């Protein structure tokens, strides 16, 4: 019903119509938490070489 | 094939639904988790309505109208009609009423009690049923349970032989296109014993329900009278008939109530659509006005309709829909 | 004058980067080279949109844009496309090999890897800017490069710019023009990462996008250009009042302080319309009434949703074309009265209006026709809600099982991360429903 | 990632593999010289994933083949498409591996890998960003299955972050070199286990039958069943070669098929099936083409597939038709047969349509599926292995290479755990 705040100019114009009223990490924290992945995958990457490295022993034996 | 799931174990109405469905050989059951269905019959409370509508290739359709309980509460009913213009306060067909929570309209409902005292006029309300305010409102805080303070009817329509209360039972069917199909069959739930005017403690011949009933088969079986015994009884008794005492001004207060919501519930231009089956209970006083008393959301059926009723279901709402290979509904047009 | 600067992530970002900034040249009459005949002032300005364009001696306007793909497919086709010479080879960042559908692998490994090469590229747009006021982010939900690295610029970009506004325009993933299996994972991940660093966001469902091009474009499977034309035409409308002279929604703050009042609640649903097809022989215009009524159709929302069954704490009317004051009311007026529009108790029942006399642009020998009048509604609704329910229910069916979470964790990431992120979007949904039950 | 390597070992490994690459080269239009004499940019768009570029406009496949056995060898360089390998790559020994899986893998192989490993190295140096390997080998000889998965752990060892993808021929007596197949083949899949990413399980037991029951051919050849792998072949890699909305690689492959990382045993299929030389004349219309890839008489495994579920589903069409009514055919099967479908991986068949049609059809439809009744033919492995190592049968021919009865009861054991690991996701 109220209409108010209309502001106008050569490209067009615009207004509020009211119907009715009312009743952060920081920079170490992120680096941290970017290399505690990367220590988590040279572990299992680690952990995989270890696992092979088993395997080129057994194979010896055989 | 089509395809449907069942979320709602306890209703009566629908487990013969889907056995019918399943006795065409052209619907499949699946689990309650599938995704991929044609229909859902979904469960009463927090059925996940945004879920539906998002698998491609599939028409879905479900059993219920999302924000149909806002006619199906007794709480918010009456606010609906307070509040809808469509509807008034002057509405003719829906007792005095009132909002009371257990801690609002309490201000309000005893300002217009000092009216029916200071006119020494009729003045039984009921919630429990009492003659004095402060009586039940002892009792309305006791629950914690939001009540509704309702004006009763102490002029009631009363069957002979008997001198006994009901209250009348219709079952409308709203399809997805927002169709409102009353079921021509009605049911008179009786009381059995004799209506008293000074004995509101003694509560199977003031409530009408089944259940309290369960003198109970006297008049007839099961506390059930159907349409075709009552219009007689009119016929006899008053010289009139169903049709134009009673069911006149129930189609009225039906179509009434359901083009209240519609621009609310209605899934013309949904990614889903809805039916329902409502239950619409009914009082009549002496004068034969229709009063109405509560919308049922989830309605069951009497013993003897359910056969008819859900072959309708299926033939008006879900074959309407999803197509294969004389009706029972009165078309409440609009 | 303030800047802004528009980060495209991921291939569906730097698809709908090229076709908004394709849209944007049009609008301003810049064209394929960077010359701008209208702009008298050479070399320099601080007209509004300059905003979007900085200029060089030579009087070339260069988007104030960067690109980032973890592979160079994509942004190579911008490398040599019709607007090649509008960017500065160095706004076009591109890896070798993508984050394969993987949060994690974008977040995490291959993120970890460039993000400070982007932030270098970043940073040389802000020094070049007078009064840089933030940054707009295009990204999909569902690639392992549009949410995983996303959430971790998002991250940085709040310590090294804490004083500047970012708004997202996200895409939604939607099974009909999906990618991978693993969308509803990486939504839920880069959602929980990003939510406290993200101003404003505009999701749009690839759902939405899809029926509207299927329904009233008349197109048959759309494609991607199909879906990205008219997703540019509803980024064109929100982001015209920065582009243009006009008294509403003129600074990223404003976008925060009209649509969003409560921080964690600052996803707005969009809706746009008319969208008509190009092929139709015979049109009947629609008038301010018509369009604005269907801002209310749920069909024509960039999310599927009923917002008759949700609250409002919000409403902003974007009007393009052939449109005045009293008409909007005389629509207003008339849908207030026939629609279920609930605002919360704690805001009013209002409409924020802006109008641009220009209609809509349109590509030539795209798919939309030209209208005279166009509107863009952004309202905040909770019933938005209802596309959070429907991605963490698909989460929840294969979290249940671990599907799929070993290739999360083979990149560095913790099965804990799941839980979390899940256990926000859980939290995100309760406040919701507080607010709108 | 753009680059494959691609590895044959021993019998069956270079002859579908040769069969391969005269498919794939006739696609993408380069002839026996090396040369392109095609005509649509589309055919060169992504022909580096497979090919390197020599000198004076000349293709050259990045392949390495492996054999213990010269034999082979021989007929591949003197084969239709023979001329078009690089001579380096030819890696082979002199005295063959026999079909003894300890002589392919511990003994007469260790002494050849090392060089084929050097051939690798050079080809993955010539590679702007190499995306993984594809070995093709049987599992019941000696070479493509001892040697092969010997290999397979060597490129893991120096590649750790790249993909490793075999066509795997399983062993069936219907097409039975020897008795010791299901050894071999035991020992194998213990190594594909825990060593590939993905696995196309071929099944000799399903090539047969298709020749057998459904082509009519009364006494089918080894010819013959390399047919239907080499379109099979051709349609799986269908989305790595050309240029499609999707951009697929093998990474992005594993990650949305595979759900469970030791669950990554795929059984394809392929529509129409078509025997050689017979030609097509009546093109199948998008219905056809959908309920005959869902068959199990196109199904490359012999598993029914009504006896599991599917956990996911890739399916790639081939050639000019309506992309709605793939959408509409696709959408039909998954909603009439939901049950044979996981409700727990919403949204788990892709469908991919590519322009290009193969040679000799108009229309053409390959099928990958990661189904747990795939377990039939593990079940099937380890029936007949089990007929025999309870009696130690044939055993010596292993003990003399120096393995111990115990490297046979682990094989059993993870094979049979892997039977039982896809049997706890077909009731969930
Ligand atoms: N609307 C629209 N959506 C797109 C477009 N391109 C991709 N998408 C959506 O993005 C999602 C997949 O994420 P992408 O952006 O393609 O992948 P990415 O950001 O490059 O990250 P990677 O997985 O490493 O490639 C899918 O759900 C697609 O629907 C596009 O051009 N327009
Ligand atoms: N204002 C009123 N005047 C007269 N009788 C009333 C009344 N309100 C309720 N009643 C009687 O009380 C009985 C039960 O009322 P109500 O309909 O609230 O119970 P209910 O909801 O459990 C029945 P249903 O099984 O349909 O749900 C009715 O049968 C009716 O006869
Ligand atoms: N489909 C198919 N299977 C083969 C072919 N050659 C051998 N096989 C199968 O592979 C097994 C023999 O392995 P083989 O390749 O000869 O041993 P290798 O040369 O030492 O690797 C047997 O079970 C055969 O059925 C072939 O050309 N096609
Ligand atoms: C649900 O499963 C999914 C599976 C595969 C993908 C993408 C990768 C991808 C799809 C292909 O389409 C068939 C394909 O072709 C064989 C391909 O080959 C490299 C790779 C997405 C999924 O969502
Ligand atoms: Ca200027
Ligand atoms: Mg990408
Ligand atoms: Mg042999």
């Amino acid at each position: 019903m109220e209409v108010i705040e209309l502001n106008k100019c050569t490209s067009g114009q615009s207004f509020e119509v009211i119907l009715k009223p009312p009743s952060d990490p920081s920079l170490e924290e992120i680096q941290k938490k970017l290399e505690a992945a990367e220590e988590r995958r040279k572990y299992q990457e680690a952990e995989l070489l270890k696992h092979l490295a088993e395997k080129r022993e057994h194979e010896r034996e055989v | 094939m089509y395809t449907f799931v069942v979320r709602d174990e306890n209703s009566s109405v629908y487990a013969e639904v889907s056995r019918l469905l399943l006795a065409t050989g052209q619907w499949k059951r699946l689990r309650k988790d599938n995704p991929r269905f044609n229909l859902m019959l979904g469960e009463r409370n927090r059925l996940p309505f945004g879920r539906l509508g998002h698998e491609p290739g599939l028409v879905q359709l479900v059993n219920y109208y999302r924000g149909a309980d806002k006619l199906c509460r007794k709480a918010s009913l009456v606010k609906l009609i307070k509040t809808s213009p469509e509807l008034s306060e002057s509405c003719t067909w829906f007792p005095e009423s009132y909002v009371i929570y257990p801690t609002d309209e309490r201000e309000v409902f005893l300002a217009a009690y000092n009216r029916r005292r200071e006119g020494r006029e009729g003045n039984v309300w009921i919630a429990l049923i009492s003659s004095e305010a402060s009586e039940l409102l002892d009792f309305i805080d006791e629950q914690g349970q939001v009540h509704v303070i309702q004006k009763y009817l102490e002029k009631p329509l009363l069957l002979e032989p008997g001198h006994r209360k009901f209250d009348i039972r219709s079952w409308v069917l709203v399809d997805h296109l927002y169709n409102i199909y009353l079921y021509r069959e009605g049911v008179l739930r009786t009381s059995s014993e004799p209506y008293n005017s000074a004995n509101f403690q003694d509560k199977t011949c003031h409530l009408t329900n089944h259940c309290i009933q369960k003198n109970y088969g006297r008049y007839e079986e099961g506390n059930e009278m159907f349409f075709e015994e009552f219009n007689q009884y009119l016929m006899d008794a008053l010289n009139t008939t169903l049709e134009n005492s009673i069911l006149l001004q129930i189609k009225h207060i039906i179509r009434s109530c359901l083009m209240c919501i519609e621009p609310a519930i209605s899934t013309k231009h949904l990614h889903y659509q809805s039916f329902q089956l409502f239950g619409f209970d009914f009082m009549v006083d002496e004068e034969l006005k229709v009063w109405l008393i509560e919308v049922n959301g989830a309605p069951a059926c009497a013993q003897k309709l359910y056969a008819e009723l859900c072959q309708g279901i299926v033939d008006v709402a879900i074959s309407s829909v999803f197509p294969l290979a004389t009706s029972i509904f009165i078309k409440l047009h609009h | 004058m303030r800047e802004c600067i528009s980060i495209h992530v991921g291939q569906a970002g730097v698809q709908i980067g090229n076709a908004c900034w394709e849209l944007y040249c049009l609008e301003h009459g810049i064209q394929p080279d960077g010359q701008m005949p209208s702009d008298k002032t050479i070399g320099g300005g601080d007209d509004s949109f300059n905003t979007f364009f900085s200029e060089t001696g030579a009087g070339k306007h260069v988007p104030r844009a960067v690109f980032v793909d973890l592979e160079p497919t994509v942004i190579d086709e911008v490398r040599t496309g019709t607007y090649r010479q509008l960017f500065h080879p160095e706004q076009l960042i591109t890896g070798k090999e993508d984050a394969a559908n993987n949060y994690a692998r974008g977040h995490y490994t291959i993120g970890k890897e460039i993000i400070d090469l982007v932030l270098d590229r970043i940073r040389k747009l802000a020094d070049q800017c007078t009064g840089l006021q933030g940054f707009l982010v295009f990204h999909s939900f569902g690639g392992g490069t549009g949410s995983g690295f996303t959430s971790l610029l998002m991250e940085r970009l709040s310590v090294d710019y804490g004083k500047k506004s970012k708004l997202e325009f996200s895409i939604y993933p939607a099974p009909q023009v999906s990618t991978a299996v693993v969308e509803p994972y990486n939504s839920i991940l880069t959602t929980h990462t990003t939510l406290e660093h993200s101003d404003c966001a505009f999701m749009v469902d690839n759902e939405a996008i899809y029926d509207i091009c299927r329904r009233n474009l008349d197109i048959e499977r759309p494609t991607y250009t199909n879906l990205n034309r008219l997703i540019s035409q509803i980024v064109s409308s929100i982001t015209a009042s920065l582009r243009f002279d006009g008294a509403l929604n003129v600074d990223l703050t404003e976008f925060q302080t009209n649509l969003v009042p409560y921080p964690r609640i600052h996803f707005p649903l969009a809706t746009y319309a008319p969208v008509i097809s190009a092929e139709k022989a015979y049109h009947e215009q629609l008038s301010v009434a018509e369009i604005t009524n269907a801002c209310f159709e749920p069909a024509n929302q960039m999310v599927k949703c009923d917002p008759r069954h949700g609250k409002y704490m919000a409403c902003c009317l974007l009007y393009r074309g052939d449109v005045v004051p009293k008409d909007v009311n005389a629509a207003i007026a008339t849908i207030k009265t026939k629609r279920s529009i609930q605002f919360v108790d704690w805001c009013p029942t209002g409409f924020k209006v802006g109008i641009n006399y220009q209609p809509p642009t349109v590509v030539p020998g795209g798919d939309l026709a030209k209208v005279q009048r166009a509107v863009c509604m952004l309202s905040n609704t909770t019933a938005i809600a209802e596309a959070w329910a429907r991605l963490d229910h698909k989460f929840d069916l294969m979290y249940a099982k671990r599907a799929f979470v070993h290739w999360y964790v083979g990149e560095g990431m913790e099965e804990g991360e799941f839980s979390e992120a899940r256990e926000d979007m859980a939290a995100l949904e309760k406040d919701y429903e507080e607010v709108g039950v | 990632m753009r680059e494959i390597v691609h590895i044959q070992a021993g019998q069956c490994g270079n002859q579908i593999g040769a069969k391969f690459w005269e498919v794939i080269s006739d696609e993408h239009g380069i002839d026996p010289t090396g040369s392109y004499h095609g005509d649509s940019d589309l055919q060169l768009e992504r022909i580096n994933v497979y090919y390197n570029e020599a000198t004076g406009n000349k293709y050259v496949p990045r392949a390495i083949l492996v054999d213990l056995e010269p034999g082979t060898m021989d007929s591949v360089r003197s084969g239709p498409f023979g001329q078009i390998f690089r001579p380096d790559n030819f890696v082979f020994g002199q005295s063959g591996a026999g079909n003894n899986w300890a002589k392919g893998h511990y003994t007469e192989g260790a002494e050849l890998v090392d060089s084929v490993l050097d051939v690798v190295r050079k080809e993955s140096e010539s590679c702007d960003c190499l995306q993984g390997f594809q070995l093709t080998h049987s599992l019941g000889g000696g070479t493509g299955s001892g040697m092969g998965t010997l290999l397979i752990s060597k490129i893991r060892e120096e590649y750790p972050d790249r993909i490793m993808n075999t066509f795997s021929v399983m062993p069936s007596p219907k097409v039975s070199d020897t008795v010791v197949e299901p050894y071999n083949a035991t020992l194998s899949v213990h190594q594909l286990v825990e060593n590939t990413d993905e696995t196309y399980c071929i099944d000799n037991e399903a090539l047969y039958d298709i020749c057998f029951r459904t082509l009519k051919l009364t006494t089918p050849t080894y010819g013959d069943l390399n047919h239907l792998v080499s379109a099979t072949m051709s349609g799986v890699t269908t989305c790595l070669r050309f240029p499609g909305q999707l951009n697929a690689d093998l990474r992005k492959l594993a990650v949305n098929m595979v759900p469970f990382p030791r669950l990554h045993f795929f059984m394809p299929g392929f529509a129409p099936l078509t025997s050689r030389g017979s030609q097509q004349y009546r093109a199948l219309t998008v219905p056809e083409l959908t309920q005959q890839m869902f068959d199990s008489k196109n199904m490359m495994a012999a598993c029914d597939p009504r006896h599991g579920r599917y956990l996911t589903v890739a399916a790639i069409f081939r050639g000019r038709m309506s992309m709605k009514e793939v959408d509409e055919q696709m959408l039909n099967v998954q909603n009439k047969n939901s049950s044979y479908f996981v409700e727990w991986i919403p949204n788990n068949v892709k469908t991919a349509v590519c322009d290009i049609p193969p040679r000799g059809l108009k229309m053409s439809a390959t099928f990958i599926g990661n189904s747990t009744a795939i377990q039939e033919l593990f079940k099937r492995i380890s029936e007949q292995f089990t007929a025999m190592f309870r009696r130690k049968a044939f055993l010596h021919w292993y003990t003399g290479e120096g393995m111990d009865e115990m490297e046979f009861t682990e094989a059993e054991s993870n094979m049979n755990d892997l039977v039982s690991e896809y049997q706890q996701y077909q009731d969930a």
